[PDB]
């Protein structure tokens, strides 16, 4: 009916416009400052998150340094009493019960693995094995060539 | 409309902001004590260093890096002849350590 170019009708709707910055200075002057504060709020939060991330992963990080030993060592055999034969390298064979990760279909002979010594608990595979025929080869040492080293 | 009650919609404005203010008040409270917080983590990490210096220091045995197995796990050779997967310590060297290199191993842990 009226406009919101400015007001139609006056003293009543221009009545109305004419008691609005007493309304609209409060509301204006709350919106930007307290969405400045809830910005500011959260910068100083990310802050001590970036410092949080760096001292707490010291701590739990020492467990890991207090550790009972390690023990690399090799199957010889499984058995499907579901224990493995396995001959840490240093020491000598133990019989020993495994974990959730691996079982006895996951294992076979001439595997390296890696131990937690919760008593000899097998853990991992390894990622490294040194095969014995690469051992003649390496100390032999080898490259490869092609028929520019035969051609003519 | 828009200009034919708009003292209606500027009461409604005016009533929820008083309240919402109310409950921001209690996130500048959060403002206030964060800037403390950051100061205590400081402090803490100085001492969560000076724990393990503690260990880094003597008694030490001596070891060999052979090669890592991943860059938080490595694996050494002490010089008891066994062979031990252990914890890659961080803030240390990364660049002449996966190269075989002697270091420095705990000899309780």
């Amino acid at each position: 009916m009226t406009a919101a170019v400015t007001s139609s009708n006056i003293v009543l709707e221009t009545h109305e416009s004419g008691i609005k910055p007493y309304f609209e200075q409060k509301i204006q002057e709350t919106e930007l400052k307290i969405r400045s504060k809830t910005e500011n709020v959260r910068r100083l939060e990310a802050q001590r998150n970036a410092l949080n991330d760096k001292v707490r992963f010291i701590k739990d990080e020492l467990r890991l340094l207090q550790e009972p030993g390690s023990y690399v060592g090799e199957v010889i055999k499984i058995v499907s009493d579901k224990k493995v034969l396995v001959k840490v390298q240093p020491e000598g064979k133990y019989i020993v019960d495994v974990a959730k990760d691996i079982n006895v279909k996951d294992l076979k002979a001439s595997q390296r693995v890696c131990l937690r010594s919760d008593s000899y608990m097998l853990h991992k595979v390894l990622e490294n094995k040194a095969d014995p025929l690469v051992s003649l080869m390496m100390v032999e040492k080898v490259p490869d060539s092609t028929y520019d080293m035969v051609g003519g | 409309n828009n200009n034919s009650a708009l003292s209606n919609v500027n009461s409604d404005i005016y009533f929820k902001l008083k309240k919402l203010e109310k409950e921001y008040e209690l996130l500048t409270l959060q403002e206030d004590y964060i800037k403390d917080e950051q100061r205590h983590l400081k402090r803490e990490l100085k001492r969560a260093q000076e724990e393990v210096k503690r260990i880094q220091s003597v008694p030490l045995v001596i070891g060999q890096f052979l090669e890592p197995i991943d860059q938080n796990t490595g694996i050494v050779s002490s010089t008891t002849g066994m062979s031990y997967v252990v914890r890659i310590l961080s803030t240390l060297d990364r660049e002449l350590l996966k190269p075989s290199m002697s270091v420095a191993l705990h000899r309780h842990s």
